[PDB]
DNA sequence: ATGGTCGTGCCGCCAATAA
């Protein structure tokens, strides 16, 4: 499910532009029944008036440093050995490979395993990608009419124009790089 | 270059997204499923056969008849859709039979299609080395030719062109002394020669299949493909809803065990001894027990030979056909709650006892239980107390106050959901 | 294999391989633990082919002169008897590889300019980018032929952009950034080269970087405005300019080794390394924070030929010397701070083929802070 | 028409106790 594959995943921080206070996106909407609300329509503190969504620039410059660094996060090629006594961290990629993979320097029987599998980088990306993707969020609702009860009241187009901006945001990185693409020449030659 | 019908070699180079990769797999199982019932129902010369067979491959953007140019899309698709379903194919023996004669048929039909005239550069384009003769060749041969020919009714030498074969090619033929032949060269009928061509196609599909089994575990590696190698297969008491029962009737302990029967297509002894006694106390007879263990065991992709062999005799026992023919009660809650203690790569056992809360916890919360509940529950499983937590599950999931019975047998809790579900 | 044919080794010896007479190896200098190389620590890592990936301790004791850093691909005479230890007797000199070579076409052109600038174009407390429109001005006075821009444009540590105080997206920023040096220099027609760098927070973090993406070029910018990728080697009136913009000497010189120290140039010595190694980025392993993939750095990080001049701006002090018949230019950044930078002008000509073989086309360079 | 100890391949048989 959605709630279990994003367990794992960090959860997207960002500053009021005018409070300050920091405020939770972990979902399209926020909270049950009939109070729930997008999560971008007000801000968590409750003296604060400024909505969040007109604060759709801050809240894409903050993606894109998350981003950042969770990609250079990968980059930096961490491996971590697998066996709990040795737990040896080291940069420098050996040479010496196992059938598994990479064998570990200090102990001569381990496979050295990353640190921030691609799996787990991917997942982040699709967690960034769904949490503002109120085209999906909206189709998830099994009634018709609190759908449209919902789209009438918050989602104006130029509402939606700005989950669509930060789904761009997001699609831009997903969209060249990627992993979804499969090479069928690396497959079958 | 003729993307109507394709010998399949020179496998493709372009990438694609995942999602047509999983999206090929799927139609082109779908249209050789189809291509089984077509082949069953009918009869091979229907107008209704090829009418459907045909509507079908323009229904799911397949390439057919050669008259209209730029069907680029459908020969991609096809030429992927081949060599994707080749990896899965190939595992079993009973699967690649399955892939091969169904295969042929539609190569057939593919070929029953093709015009009249298009036929021979085909030929060149797939590397067979045939050739046709001139009108004035047929007349010279005329009288030889009818004269090797089969016991095929009448003189009369018709429009159906006569094809020149090396006669080695021809082994099947000249063997029956069938055909012509003339300084090595074998003169054949344009109906023999869908045998000749078909024959020479499964050997080589045949050798590729081969070759691909044993170069395959170099592709499991991939951790974004297994569920396709592994899931093209897959999928008064009657045999279509025990998974409906499984979400509504069944104690956790025997959910657990038919969710384990579900996805890993097996299971180890405990469990397979728990949930064949408690399917026998649902009502359940031996020939629907037989079928749904066998039914259950060759989706793991073994033979029913190794399943007869090795476990119909326990089945039959359970039930007290065999030995001392004597029939079992299903297993009393408190020898699940203590005795033989589950280990790694065993999922039986009382999922309230065994379960450390860390996973217990997430347990309930996939079943839809509400928070409170699985606090009183968490609660009353630190206190030991399993039986009235396993009736607060019973009350929770069937929304009443009391349940109104004390319970000790997981068929007692069936029966009584059964009372007021039905 | 290269070093292999010009020096006529006849045959390597893998590292494992033990050997009482003197023998010589193929390998990769590196270290054995995270810390700072020193020459106690050096190790040669042999190639799958002969060593099939082993690693073994190098003794530099017995050596007269040497400068190793790690990732560096060089062929060491030495002994290794107890197959363990290799204690090295000869160092092999790099072999760079052959200059371009001129055509005809060439050598027919006139006087070619070209104006060399780094970022970042604006001071670390401010965002008027005022050093951005004196270096604008200063490009139209001059009427260059060819100027040259690397990043960071956006610098990626800026104090303001990692603290999301602005009100524009830095994507937007991208485009004023782009549309204020193009209504800048319109009336010096100069062409403009826009090269980025590996700290432009704005666009996608990759060594190489692909070029930059811009839409809002009209008809007469496009004869002026081009997009190169990050790095590339492009040829500029027949000359093949090096253009980089990773602090390559700050990568090497930071953690390289050597014998001598009285009296040693080592800007010299590190852009030697750098035209030795037929590569882009030697260094391997890498720091702690740039992101190179290696799928496309075999690819686009190579020498195709020797490139008659480097730029490679550093945060180092700008020099401009002449290493290995080659002329390589440091102009440094525009701006370091709160204190002002430097940029460089070079002067190219193509001169008569017949010679004595080597004739720098850019006979000038002059760095001259803004 | 020497003793015992060890492993490998074929078969059949058993547990269970509410309501
Ligand atoms: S208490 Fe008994 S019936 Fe309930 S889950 Fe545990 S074993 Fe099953
Ligand atoms: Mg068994
Ligand atoms: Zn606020
Ligand atoms: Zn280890």
């Amino acid at each position: 499910t959605d709630e279990e594959k994003y367990r794992d995943c960090e959860r997207f921080k960002c500053p009021c532009p005018t409070c300050g206070t920091e405020n939770i996106y972990d979902n399209v909407f926020d909270g049950s029944g009939t109070d729930m609300e997008p999560s971008l329509y007000r801000c968590s503190n409750i003296d604060c008036k400024a909505s969040p969504l007109t604060f759709t620039v801050q809240l894409s410059n903050k993606l894109i440093m998350d981003i950042r660094r969770f990609i250079k996060k990968y980059y930096d090629g961490w491996l971590i050995c697998e066996e709990p006594t040795c737990r040896n961290r080291t940069r420098h990629l050996p040479l010496q490979f196992s059938r598994t993979g990479p064998l570990c320097p200090a102990c001569m029987k381990a496979t050295l395993q990353p640190e921030y599998s691609d799996k787990s980088l991917y997942t982040q990306l699709c967690f960034y990608r769904y949490i503002f993707d109120a085209e999906c969020a909206l189709e998830k609702l099994t009634t018709d009419h609190e759908k449209d009860k919902l789209k009438k009241q918050f989602f104006t187009p130029k509402v939606l124009q700005d989950y669509r901006k930060l789904k761009n945001t997001a699609e831009q990185f997903l969209s060249r790089s990627g992993y979804s693409e499969v090479n069928l020449s690396k497959l079958f030659a | 270059y003729p993307h109507c019908l394709q010998f399949y070699l020179q496998p493709p180079s372009e990438n694609i997204s995942l999602i047509e990769f999983e999206n090929l797999a799927i139609d082109r199982v779908k249209l050789l499923k189809s291509v089984e019932n077509l082949g069953v129902s009918y009869v091979k010369g229907t107008e209704q056969y090829q009418s459907k067979l045909e509507s079908e491959l323009r229904k799911l953007k397949f390439s057919y008849r050669e008259n209209l140019e730029d069907e680029y899309e459908p020969r991609r698709r096809d030429h992927i859709s081949h060599f994707i379903l080749r990896l899965a194919y190939c595992q079993s023996e009973e699967l690649r039979r399955w892939f091969i004669q169904q295969e042929m048929d539609l190569l057939r039909f593919r070929f029953s299609i093709l015009p009249k005239d298009k036929i021979q550069d085909f030929l060149k384009d797939s590397q067979l080395q045939f050739e046709a003769i001139s009108d004035e060749e047929k007349t010279l041969r005329e009288q030889e030719i009818v004269a090797s020919s089969p016991s095929l009714s009448g003189l009369k030498l018709g429009f159906e062109s006569i094809y020149k074969i090396p006669f080695a090619d021809a082994l099947d033929l000249f063997r029956g002394r069938k055909v012509y032949l003339e300084d090595g060269f074998a003169y054949v009928p344009l109906k023999d020669i869908v045998a000749i061509i078909l024959n020479e196609f499964r050997a080589k599909l045949s050798k590729a299949l081969a070759l691909t089994a044993r170069s395959l575990p170099a592709v499991q590696s991939d951790e974004r493909l297994q569920p396709l190698l592994n899931h093209l297969s897959h999928s008064k008491i009657s045999l279509d809803q025990i998974d409906l029962l499984s979400t509504k009737s069944f104690p956790p302990c025997m959910r657990q065990l038919h969710k384990a029967l579900r996805e890993n297509h097996h299971l180890r002894h405990g469990g397979r001894m728990q949930y064949g006694l408690f399917l026998k106390g649902i009502g359940l007879t031996l020939e629907q027990a037989l079928q749904f263990w066998k039914q259950e065991f060759i989706k793991g992709k073994m033979d029913p030979d190794k399943f007869d062999k090795g476990y119909s005799y326990n089945i039959r026992h359970s039930f007290g056909k065999e030995g001392k023919r004597t029939d079992y009660t299903p297993f009393s809650c408190l020898k699940i709650i203590l005795s033989n203690p589950p280990s790694q790569g065993d999922y039986h056992g009382c999922p309230f006892r065994h379960s450390d809360p860390e996973l217990l916890k997430q347990k309930l919360q996939s079943y839809k239980i509400s928070p409170g509940g699985i606090s009183q529950i968490l609660d009353l499983v630190k206190g030991t107390h399993y039986q009235v937590a396993c009736q607060k599950y019973f009350e929770m999931i069937h929304n009443v106050d009391d349940c109104g019975f004390s319970l000790n047998h997981p068929n007692q809790f069936f029966c009584e959901s059964q009372r007021i579900l039905n | 294999s290269e070093l292999k044919e010009h020096y006529k080794i006849e045959a390597f010896t893998p590292l494992l391989a033990p050997a009482q007479e003197p023998v010589t190896l193929l390998g990769q200098i590196g270290c054995d633990s995270n810390g700072k190389l020193n020459n106690k620590s050096v190790i040669l890592e042999g190639d799958r082919e002969h060593s099939s990936g082993a690693q073994i301790p190098v003794d530099l004791s017995e050596l007269k002169e040497y400068s190793l850093f790690p990732g560096q691909v060089v062929i060491m005479e030495g002994i290794n008897t107890t197959g363990r230890k290799l204690v090295a007797t000869k160092l092999y000199e790099g072999v760079p590889l052959p200059f371009y070579q001129p055509t005809e076409e060439d050598a027919d052109f006139e006087q070619s300019m070209v104006l060399v600038a780094c970022g970042p174009y604006t001071t670390s407390d401010s965002i008027t980018y005022d050093p951005l429109l004196d270096l604008i001005a200063v490009i139209n006075h001059d009427r260059p032929d060819v100027c040259i821009l690397f990043g960071p444009f956006l610098d990626a540590k800026h104090e303001q952009v990692e603290n999301c105080l602005l009100t524009s997206p830095f994507e937007d920023i991208f485009k004023q950034c782009l549309r204020t040096i193009i209504e800048g220099t319109r009336s010096s027609g100069s062409h403009l080269v826009f090269v980025p760098s590996l700290r432009d927070v704005h666009h996608e973090p990759v060594y190489p970087q692909p070029p930059f993406s811009y839409s809002d070029l009209s008809r007469e910018d496009k004869k002026q405005v081009q997009f190169v990728s990050e790095p590339c080697s492009l040829s500029i009136n027949g000359v093949i300019f090096g253009l980089t913009s990773t602090d390559l000497l700050f990568h090497l010189g930071a953690e390289e080794i050597s014998s001598s120290s009285g009296t040693s140039d080592r800007f010299s010595r590190i852009l030697k390394h750098i035209l030795t190694q037929r590569s882009y980025y030697p260094l391997y392993p890498p720091q702690e924070d740039m992101a190179i993939d290696y799928e496309s750095f075999y690819v686009y990080a190579q020498l195709p030929v020797t490139p008659d001049v480097l730029i490679i701006p550093s945060e180092l002090r700008y020099f401009v010397k002449d290493v290995l018949g080659c002329v390589c230019v440091n102009p440094g950044r525009l701006t370091k701070g709160q204190v002002g930078g430097t940029f460089a002008r070079l002067y190219l000509r193509r001169p008569a083929a017949d010679g004595a073989e080597r004739q720098s086309p850019c006979i000038a360079v002059q760095v001259v802070r803004i």
